[PDB]
């Protein structure tokens, strides 16, 4: 019963065949650990590392008696959607289409930022880097990502707000 | 639908009082927000929800947070009347005031205070269906309300984005003054409300005294009663939200229409009817007669006289009993007079609201009753002359270093002066170019 | 022959929910829905707007659509609201900020595909379909950038239907709004290529009739809608009832539109008249024809007397004579042949209904094409000038994503549209 | 012509229950089993779902499997509970943990041999055996591992007669359990091998089917599993009640299914309507039709804009004319051409039958073959990518046993599967 | 249907007494051990099948053991109120205490003691016919609780199989403390409870004082608060085994769910609506409120922050009047958060639960009555962070061999501290390498 089904629809099953099988290859040991190839160029819980596309915490004795604890923020993430997935609301939800970011185009239609205040809340110094929330992942005018990129064997790679490396040192004579 | 209204320092908290007394009057919210025993809802309607919200027992509990530095004014809002009507965690207190430092506010104190202020307000964020905009009531002479309210705006503009922020800003009168060190907050102020304020409406003090003597008939006013005028403002120019009418105006509407340029945000404010009860029964109170009068000079809320300058844009929101036929040949009849004069570049200058709630009475105010009223937000180069008294101000006392020791100790660079100094300096430049004639550059 | 409306904006919700209870009072419509008429002449052309329901009950064909839902929520707490079907309100959660740019392509992009599947499922019900009927405002937000973006897609998807809009359009004295000259070039440049037929109506006009002509003492936003809602109603009336001459709207637009671009026009209503003047004079073709061309009556601020007709037509209701209206074109056109265009013999269609509006014995709308609509243009064009030369507020456009090429093609359209007017004002023969 | 139903795992058990509350309904069974019906047509084909019991007493053909009987023991509580068979209830003594391999290798194996002695038992007493009819998830545990394992029994066993099956399948937007990828994808890899029909829901799209069209304020699971009982009882009315049009399980197959690996279809039901809409809109064939195709109104995530129809069927309920059922498929195939497979000259199948569900005037049943269901089985494949390059919680799967080699190849399979979805979308005739 | 509870120590009997009080009175049973008067075999009546057993006369017992080294807290148990309710033989107390010292415990003591804990938890599974699990109560900063908790459950592990363990754990608070010998005995215990168990829940004593006077206004807490607080936590998570629900979860889908490799086991834990009954009557309880209060980490019971970590597996627990819409829509609302990240392999990062029972209230508690509640436990990378504040104090401690001479000297070699040394810093290994991006792996 699929001799003409498996023949007619040949090529695209061995294109997607080629394509995929190389992905499924593990990449970690079982004990959850990584091979001796391909070694990551950083560790994980470094600050430019775990904070490459987030704000880092901040902290405050205020309201706590003992050591002190972050707050969530109401940040929203980019109005991204599945391909071919119906418009779903189980109820009435807060789009990100709104709260679309300030710094989108602002080089262009203002003048940019004039002010040192931008260190108070949008540029961060996370351990020996910069981290700024203006020049992350390209977007549109209805916030939604532009462009998407692969590594070679074609796993999606997140975007970075790290724009430069700060060489601090102490002063003497 | 919704805003959320955040007040901080002594101003702000003080004007709360009445403008949260003039809500809950005006939708009819008992003092205490509880229903008769009988009922089993307090209102039949969901106006309200504009300004409050109904637990599912039907109590209602207000949108808003207090925020001071020190416990003193929201210790008496804690003791005093609408003690029920707030939730507790709204009303934020800290320990000791920020001493009239705008460094010590925004470095050292407001640090520490702003990420309980912030969760609070998302807290709020986060029961909401439909904001469309923040109110902020303050005054940039003092130390916390400066420091403070400059932070929180950066904060918030950062994380809510493009949500609209409206200020409603008490500044520094030209010859009233209350401290020493006034020119430095307000000057530091302006140039963090620069960057991140939308549209900033200006009150001075000295000119509600003017309005209280002509108008009203009070020989010793005291902060009350100017509190409950700016309350009555805020009533005009949000009732469109609230109330059925012929044009709506959505909060959106008054950043689009008022800036022509981003710098150009800071705009003076005028209301017709203020009226004594003795004068109000000797006297007609037509449309024409209180389009003259937004006008005129006395009528005005900010030390500023628009003769002096060029109107780029006007926005005339109309409360009431009006008819629309009315109000076209009002503003083209204010279109004629000679003193009052358009940029050449902004030759459609009017936008127009028209709602058919009247202003409401309050049992202890002052103003009489009235069936229609008109409130006037503009954009003017006249400002430049209350930039260009206080900048000279700060050269006078920036010349010899007279405090900065203050600053410097609380956390702040020396630097910061001089650079505010310059961007005040380019604000009054940009009012310099943007009222040049585009007959005359040809 | 199936109409569908669609309503934009709070200026087109407005002027639709007058619109809903003139037609259902002309056809006996309960405002609960029940037919309770007292003729089958209204009963048999109820199709062309309404919808059947099973049992007593008629629906309205309309689409109602906006970004924040007040002025859907004023509408539906009216006397007639409950009629309409509570499927076709389309809202948002945020405002159109009075700005062409948001409405276009932030917010319509989000909310188009729920109008154009309303839109739809309401077309393809019609066992045959005539034009579509939008009012909206061109000077707002809303209005002007999604009724544009659903004209465009409309006429994609039904390129062999009519496309017809009843617009509202700056007043020469007093603007409503600060950014008027942006949306409205904008939106002329996307009506000129896409619409067919557009009508232009002054909210000045409609002042100086409500004061002047009937001397209301308290006039409100509901004449002013009475006023255009009856016009609208009796373009469409020789569609839906018998007559000695129909007419349609297709034969309006063949007899009105000498070539593709000149399409658009200026309207009228002629038995405007105080109570107190009527027993003064009587009803009479005479009557309606001196009424029908002074400019008292027309509603644009613009006078035909600084242009030239190239085209007009006048679409009567009553029991009436033929000779009496051929007579009396023919004498217009003779007696005040200058303003007429002598290349063409006849510049005037008439049209004959029976069935008047209840309480008047005859009435005629008038509809004009008059190069006088030039004045409006060119100042508009001025206006954008002025704007756009200084930047006065081109940051919030630009910053939505606007290209500013797209304001100089609409400024170029526009500027064309005006020169071509202004040519075949002063063509001759040669 | 009686059909057996097969109810495995929570999910399973829950919706058996509500769709053995509607057939005893539609039936007039109480829950005593007495017969209390009230027309002869109910009882002359009451065996197609109920055997007969000796006294005044009526068992349902029915198998009930779990591992733990919590929700045995809160059905059997029920209000209907009493009417199942006691000896028909097969459980273990320690539940699946959601875990495929548990479910299907260790305590599967110790109670398939007593579920196939069941199945056999209710099979072996029937005159004439139809297809076996099973419900289950496929992201759970039990119903995915034991659910397989039964059907490629009963596939051993029953070769030459329908296995049809209705699933549970991972919402796009947020997940019920974290390990759904591994448990979906072998249970598809196992149902494309041996099921005949397959039928996938989704639960967010019963979450869109209350909140937009019937606007419930606080809907239950008794809601969305009265949805399904609906749509699967209605599948199977034409089985049991005379028609102008008769229809059968065997028919549908060979009409829907054109090669044996795409079997995998979409289902609706149309006159969903909220409480506040009923008096606008009367029941008629035009609207069940335009209801029908309203992807507002599928069961899945899927979109059919972005695929195109291999093949459609509808069964209609209530008293019609074949003319309107035929020209209304003829007209929905030809307004919407771009959307079928053009090498097929007519893609839906229609079927008629008199008897509609009580309280309703007409209903109809959707099933379609679309191939944008390739997408769903993409976002698994990627989600399964994923996880297993990083060997995600695999020790569980591997302690029971599993070789890897079992999950290369089934996504490989799976993989293959939507390359053939792909290539038969953009397939021409050249 | 059945669970075993042991209880250990001091903390896990006191919180045991807090447990079976609420367990108690949330099935009805009295503290003499007897059903109401209004319960008899009219009506199917089993839901305390769970937590309780009866006898042939009727009166019900309860499947619990409270295991001690010193008699105090278990002759306080004997002489208070429910001195009826528990059979004799289950409460087992031993001579004298383990002097803070696991090796005390571990080889000198509790070697004595554990044969008879083992025969007592045998003669109470016999007695079973649906046991699926165990649930521990223990502190690890303790002698006994550590010594006697690590070698109870290797000869549990040992003598059972294919069972759950889970633990609820009290961890040395990061700057409160009790004992100087903290961190040599929350390392040995850890590295012995690290191979025996399935999911170990945290909780820290420091937090939840935090909790107490931030949510309750309570000024000076005490331990019966928290143990309050730790009843209703178990309550929310056991309720889903004895109460009708739309999805109920088995203690086996605990450890599916939140454990992706063997050794990564640790998971935090929150409880929503901690509120006094003052503000209770402030604010409506809505899911999406309470949802959005368990990812706060004000509200968590162990002093960690995740915000320096990445989340890989959530459990939801709803109870009450809660409908699925709801609980889908927040679960949609918090993954929008950008402050809140999960790690990149793990796509579908939830578990959901519903259950119609209320959480049930106590005739003294603090806490207000309310229709719905959540709690979550969840695994996170930050937790790295605790086990390395406890590793430096080793370190800094056994730099100097600080007490090791005690440890010597009641049994253990040396060598033992080394090792459980290496084993901690290849779990911070396990912590570091886990959370590091797939697309930087290759
Ligand atoms: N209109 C009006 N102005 C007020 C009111 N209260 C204070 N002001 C003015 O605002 C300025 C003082 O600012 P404050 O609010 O006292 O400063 P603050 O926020 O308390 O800052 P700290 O002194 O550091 O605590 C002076 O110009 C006062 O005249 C008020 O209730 N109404
Ligand atoms: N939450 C809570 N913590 C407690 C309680 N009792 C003691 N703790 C804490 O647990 C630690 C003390 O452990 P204990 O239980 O006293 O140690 P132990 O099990 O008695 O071990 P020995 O002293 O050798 O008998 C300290 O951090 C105490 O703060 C309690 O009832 N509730
Ligand atoms: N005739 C008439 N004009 C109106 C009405 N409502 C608004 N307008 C006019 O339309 C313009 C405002 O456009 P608007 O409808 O507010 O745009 P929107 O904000 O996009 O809905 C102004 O010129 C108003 O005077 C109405 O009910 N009738
Ligand atoms: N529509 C529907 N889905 C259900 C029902 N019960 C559980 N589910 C879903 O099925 C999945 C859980 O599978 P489950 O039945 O618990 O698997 P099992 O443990 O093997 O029996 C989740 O996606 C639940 O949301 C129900 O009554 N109706
Ligand atoms: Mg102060
Ligand atoms: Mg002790
Ligand atoms: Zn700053």
């Amino acid at each position: 019963p699929n001799g003409v089904f498996h023949k007619e629809t040949l090529d695209c099953t061995l294109k997607n065949r080629s394509t995929l099988l190389p992905r499924l290859r593990a990449i970690v040991d079982g004990r959850g650990h990584h091979l001796s190839g391909s070694t990551p160029p950083a560790r994980s819980f470094h600050p430019q590392v775990l904070y490459k596309n987030c704000p880092p915490p901040v902290l405050s004795q205020a309201g706590y008696d003992f050591t002190p604890m972050s707050h969530n923020a109401f940040l929203l993430r980019t109005n991204d959607h599945p391909q071919g997935v119906r418009d779903v609301k189980s109820d009435f939800m807060k789009g990100s289409c709104d709260y679309r970011p300030r710094a989108y185009l602002r080089d262009e239609v203002s003048g940019g930022v004039n002010s040192r205040h931008c260190h108070c809340a949008e540029v961060y110094q996370v351990g020996d880097y910069t981290m700024d929330l203006a020049r992350g992942a390209e977007i549109d005018h209805r916030n939604r990502t532009v462009n998407f990129e692969y590594t070679k064997k074609g796993t999606l790679k997140s975007g970075s707000n790290i724009v430069g490396k700060r060489h601090a040192r102490v002063p003497r004579f | 639908r919704e805003a959320i209204c955040i007040h901080i320092g002594q101003a702000g908290c003080q004007v709360g009082n009445a403008c949260w007394e003039l809500f809950c009057l005006e939708h009819g919210i008992q003092p205490d927000g509880a229903m008769p025993s009988d009922k089993t809802i307090g209102v039949e309607d969901d106006a309200f929800n504009t300004f409050f919200s109904e637990t599912g027992a039907g109590k209602h509990v207000p949108r808003a947070v207090f925020l001071d530095l020190e416990p003193t004014v929201v210790d008496e809002v804690r003791t005093g009347t609408y003690r029920q009507l707030f939730h507790p965690e709204q009303l934020i207190s800290g320990k000791e005031d920020a001493a009239n430092n705008y460094a010590r506010g925004h470095y050292t104190i407001g640090k520490e205070i702003v990420d309980l202020c912030l969760d609070r307000i998302r807290k709020l964020a986060d029961n909401c269906t439909g904001l469309q905009g923040f109110l902020v009531y303050h005054a940039v002479g003092g130390g916390t309300g400066s420091g403070l309210g400059a932070l929180l705006l950066e904060r918030l503009s950062v994380d809510y984005g493009k949500k609209s922020k409206l200020g409603y800003t008490v500044y520094p009168s030209p010859q009233v003054s209350t401290a020493v060190v006034e020119p430095y907050n307000s000057v530091l102020s302006t140039h963090s409300l620069l960057e991140h304020t939308d549209v900033a409406a200006m009150l001075d003090n000295e000119a509600i005294y003017d309005l209280t003597r002509r108008n009203l008939d009070i020989e010793r006013p005291t902060y009350t009663n100017l509190n409950r005028l700016i309350g009555q403002v805020v009533s005009s120019l949000t009732a469109s939200l609230r109330f059925d009418g012929a044009l709506n105006v959505d909060l959106t509407e008054f950043q689009t229409n008022l800036v022509p340029y981003p710098r150009i945000h800071f705009v003076l404010t005028s209301y017709a009817p203020v009226i004594s009860a003795e004068k109000a029964y000797h006297e007609q109170l037509s449309v024409s007669e209180i389009s003259n009068a937004v006008f005129e000079p006395a009528s005005m809320m900010t030390k500023c006289d628009p003769r002096h300058g060029k109107y780029m844009a006007c926005c005339l929101m109309y409360r009431g009993d009006v008819v629309p036929k009315d109000v076209n040949a009002a503003v083209a009849t204010i279109k004629t007079k000679r003193t009052i004069q358009f940029v050449d570049w902004s030759p459609t200058g009017f936008k127009c609201g028209i709602n058919y709630q009247p202003p409401t009475v309050v049992p202890g105010g002052d103003l009489a009753k009235v069936q229609r009223a008109v409130c006037m937000i503009a954009n003017s180069t006249a400002i430049a002359e209350v930039f260009a008294r206080i900048d000279h101000k700060f050269d006078l006392m920036y010349s010899k270093r007279a405090f900065v020791h203050w600053y410097v100790g609380e956390g702040m660079e020396e630097g910061e002066f001089s650079e505010a100094r310059e961007d005040l300096a380019a604000l009054e430049k940009d009012y310099e170019e943007v009222g040049a004639e585009s007959a005359d550059m040809d | 022959r199936e109409i569908v409306c669609v309503q934009a904006g709070q200026c087109g919700n407005q002027i639709g929910s007058k619109f809903w209870e003139v037609i259902s009072d002309e056809h006996g419509v309960d405002p609960t829905g029940t037919y309770q008429g007292d003729s089958d002449l209204q009963l048999e052309r109820i199709n062309v707007y309404f919808d059947e329901a099973t049992g007593g009950r008629y629906v309205p064909r309309s689409v109602l659509i906006d970004l924040e839902p007040g002025t859907m929520d004023s509408v539906r707490a009216g006397p007639y609201g409950q009629i309409f079907r509570p499927d076709n309100f389309i809202f948002g959660q945020s405002g159109a900020g009075n700005n062409w740019a948001k409405g276009h392509y932030t917010e319509g992009a989000e909310l188009i595909d729920s109008v154009l599947d309303v839109c739809c499922k309401e077309a393809e019900s019609c066992d045959c379909l005539q034009g579509f009927q939008i009012c909206h405002s061109l000077g707002g937000g809303t209005g002007s950038g999604m009724g544009t973006l659903l004209i465009s897609k409309l006429r994609e998807q039904y390129p062999d239907r009519i496309m017809m809009t009843f617009s509202i359009i700056p007043s020469p004295k007093v603007s409503d709004t600060v950014v008027e000259p942006y949306n409205t070039t904008l939106s002329v440049h996307q009506l000129v290529e896409n619409s067919d037929e557009s009508m232009c109506i002054d909210n000045e006009a409609l002042y100086d009739i409500c004061f002047r002509t009937l001397k209301l003492t308290t006039p409100t936003f509901g004449d002013l809608n009475h006023l255009v809602s009856a016009v609208v109603s009796g373009v469409t009336c020789c569609l839906r009832f018998p007559g000695q001459l129909n007419s349609d709207l297709r034969k309006l637009a063949v007899n009105l539109v000498p070539f593709p671009r000149l399409h658009f026009f200026m309207m009228g209503f002629a038995p405007l008249t105080s109570r107190g003047s009527q027993q003064y004079r009587g009803l009479s073709v005479p009557e309606l024809t001196q009424q029908m061309f002074d400019a008292k009556n027309m509603m644009q601020a613009a006078d035909p007397r600084h242009g030239r007709y190239l085209t007009a037509s006048a679409l009567f209701r009553g029991r009436m004579s033929t000779k009496e209206v051929d007579e009396q074109m023919l004498n217009v056109q003779n007696k005040n042949s200058s303003y007429f265009i002598e290349w063409i013999p006849n510049n005037i269609k008439s049209s004959v209904c029976d069935i008047p509006p209840k309480g008047l014995k005859m009435a005629v709308t008038f509809i004009g094409n008059n190069t006088c609509i030039q004045e409006m243009f060119r100042r508009v064009g001025e206006q954008f000038t002025l704007m756009f030369r200084r930047k006065a507020f081109l940051h919030w456009y630009t910053g939505e994503g606007m290209d500013e090429m797209e304001f100089t093609e609409a400024e170029s359209n526009m500027n064309d549209l005006v020169s071509e007017y202004q040519q075949y004002q002063d063509a001759t023969i040669e």
